[PDB]
């Protein structure tokens, strides 16, 4: 169990796509730090957000 | 008229050239099978995709 | 390690590869618009040699 919960925390601080961490908490909604929008249209305000929590131990 | 100058001719020698130029593009992606071949084609791309092939690798 | 392999790879392979059926599409239509051009040049040279009668 010591090292199962120690693998739990691993894969969310070395959780990276394209050199980003995702699973540390930094797109959550409460206490964010980042915010993540994806541009799907081809004008201005045609974006929607994306929220991940955190999910490590 | 005007024997001196062709106008016309120009003119369709100016678009033939530039579609060679655009047939020449098409047959480097089709025959090494990548959409970026030369850098400018996507630079903003092209930095994404070199470095998920180092995290590929 | 493995599964993380495959999703990375899949981003790069969108990105990178390109379209095949869809790059033949524009090879094709560039190709004629070579012919239709050249056709044209063809027939802007012929014209001039009307006035001289």
């Amino acid at each position: 169990v010591s090292q199962l919960v120690d693998e739990i925390d691993r894969i969310a601080s070395q959780a990276e796509f394209n050199k980003m961490k995702l699973l540390t908490g930094a797109f959550a909604r409460l206490n964010p730090t980042a915010s993540m929008w994806f541009h799907i249209g081809a004008n201005m305000h045609q974006r929607e957000r994306v929220y991940i929590e955190t999910m490590n131990t | 008229m005007i024997i001196n100058h062709n106008v016309s001719a120009i003119f369709a020698h100016r678009t033939l050239k530039s579609n060679d130029a655009n047939l020449s593009k098409d047959i480097e992606k089709l025959s090494s099978g990548m959409r970026i071949n030369k850098a400018g084609d996507d630079a903003s791309g092209l930095a994404v995709s070199e470095k998920m092939r180092t995290q590929i690798a | 390690l493995m599964n993380a392999y495959e999703n990375t790879q899949a981003s790069e392979s969108r990105i990178r590869d390109t379209d095949m059926a869809e790059q033949m599409t524009s090879f094709t239509r560039y190709q004629i618009l070579t012919q239709a051009a050249t056709s044209m040049l063809a027939q802007a040279n012929m014209k001039s040699q009307s006035v001289m009668r």
